[PDB]
């Protein structure tokens, strides 16, 4: 699911590509650590919080690559 | 993910090259006199895998290194060989090996081969859901009964950890730091974004609108789980009183126990003879008494945060035959969703075990060999 991606972004963000950080949707990702599923820990609470800081974090950097290049084109 | 196989070298009382025979995925169990290399096959174990041992000043890396008469060793290194059918290690191998290498000088581990930091390793070990946290993979003796006698004190010490909050804490402020970092990238993109392939525009910003409804999901979350840190210990102690409750229950058939607060610390009233109003505290219990809760107790935290594998050395040293049975029923039972390697004396956990090894010291040095289930019951008696 969703939370496996990002658990896979807190504890190990080498293998995770610029297509699982477009294609996440951080408001569902972060609807699915608030709502059910199974209940969480508060410590694996805190790593989800990271990994989606973290994919929130590339998505920023990668738009902020796009547009140091779109601004340099045009 | 489980321990296939394991290689040691240069280390304690294994100091030529030894290879195990490769685990069974259940319960394996390992039988020798005192002083054979049981412990030190634990021990290189947790050298691998265990926070406690991550940092070691030079003093401690010398105990480690095997010391006797004839050739002196000036290396050490265990490997664990994974398996990783389940695939819940972030690697895309069948077996993922991880070795770690200790000298004098020197201390390395070693992914697959390839050199890693320490942190590349722990790292890779919460992927796979066994924590740095959660120090109850291993269980000893001197851990039980150090239990055993604990004050109401330790018990809650040992419930915030469990709890979470500290490790919770540290990702919070990971994040948040990790949040103001973006915060200047933001701001070096929506004031960037003043000089503007009209449709890329429309699509980057619609990116940007992205990251502000992130934003906004990310400070809601945060409010969310700041309010239930607050709840947290108080939910585990729900949650590991009634996982102790229906342990102690299954290990003493009528008995009853409970956790009891105080915050001060935590508590134990049990009875033995069978919820009667004979709740005695805790250190008014036997010893054997105690030894048994202390057990029950780890097997329900244990069931909080649940573990791929258990190592378990000497756990029923204290107990008589009917609660050592009961231990094996148990073990026999959590056996079917997790790897367990155990050691002991007696014959009860035998008749619990898929696999049965036996450790000799000789010639100077451990070995582990592969046993029938009729020599380790022959040797336990
Ligand atoms: N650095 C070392 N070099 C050589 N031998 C060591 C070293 N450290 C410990 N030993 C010895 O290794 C032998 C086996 O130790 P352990 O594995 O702890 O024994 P054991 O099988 O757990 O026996 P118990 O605990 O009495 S049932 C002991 O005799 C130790 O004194
Ligand atoms: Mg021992």
């Amino acid at each position: 699911g969703p939370l496996a991606k990002i658990w896979l972004a807190a504890h190990w963000d080498k293998k995770l590509t610029k297509a699982h950080v477009f294609e996440c949707n951080l408001e569902s990702s972060v609807e699915s650590i608030i709502s059910p599923k199974v209940k969480m820990a508060l410590r694996t609470s805190g790593h989800l919080l990271l990994g989606v800081v973290r994919i929130y974090h590339r998505k920023a950097k990668y738009l902020l690559a796009d547009c140091n290049e779109a601004f340099i084109k045009i | 993910m489980y321990i296939k196989q394991v290689i040691i070298q240069g280390f304690r009382s294994y100091r030529d090259q030894t290879i195990v025979d490769p685990f069974s995925s259940k319960h394996n169990v390992i039988v020798g006199r005192n002083g054979s290399g049981k412990s030190n096959f634990f021990y290189a174990i947790q050298f691998v895998l265990s926070d406690e041992f991550s940092h070691l000043r030079p003093e401690q890396r010398l105990a480690l290194l095997h010391e006797g008469t004839g050739p002196r060793v000036i290396s050490a290194f265990v490997e664990i060989i994974f398996d990783n059918s389940d695939n819940r290690l972030p690697i895309d191998k069948e077996e993922v090996s991880l070795r770690r290498v200790i000298g004098a000088k020197k201390d390395q581990y070693f992914l697959d081969k390839k050199m890693v930091t320490k942190n590349d390793v722990m790292n890779l070990l919460e992927s796979a859901g066994f924590s740095r946290s959660n120090p109850y993979y291993i269980v000893k003796q001197g851990k039980i009964n150090q239990m055993a006698t604990a004050p109401d004190s330790q018990r809650l010490k040992l419930l915030r950890e469990v709890a979470g909050t500290r490790v919770y804490d540290e990702r919070k402020e990971e994040s948040i730091s990790l949040m103001k970092e973006t915060e200047g990238k933001r701001e070096k993109i929506n004031e960037l974004l003043k000089y503007i392939f009209s449709e890329q525009k429309e699509k980057l910003i619609k990116r940007q609108e992205e990251l502000d409804r992130g934003y906004k999901s990310i400070m809601e979350l945060m409010n969310v789980l700041e309010l239930r840190k607050y709840e947290a210990i108080q939910l585990t102690f729900k949650q590991v009183s009634k996982n102790f409750s229906e342990v102690f229950q299954k290990l003493v058939p009528g008995g009853k126990a409970t956790l009891v607060m105080k915050f001060t610390g935590v508590g134990i009233r049990v009875s033995f003879t069978g919820k009667q109003g004979e709740m005695r505290e805790m250190q008014q219990l036997s010893g054997g008494q105690k030894s048994l809760v202390a057990l029950a107790l780890i097997f329900a935290i244990q069931k909080c945060d649940p573990a791929p594998f258990y190592l378990f050395d000497q756990i029923d040293q204290a107990l008589d035959a009917q609660h050592r049975k009961a231990v094996s029923d148990m073990i026999m039972e959590l056996a079917v969703h997790a790897q367990f390697i155990t050691t002991t004396f007696r014959p009860e956990l035998l008749e619990s075990a898929d696999k049965f090894y036996g450790v000799k010291f000789r010639n100077k040095v451990s070995h582990i060999d592969v046993i029938t289930a009729e020599m380790a019951k022959d040797f336990v008696e």
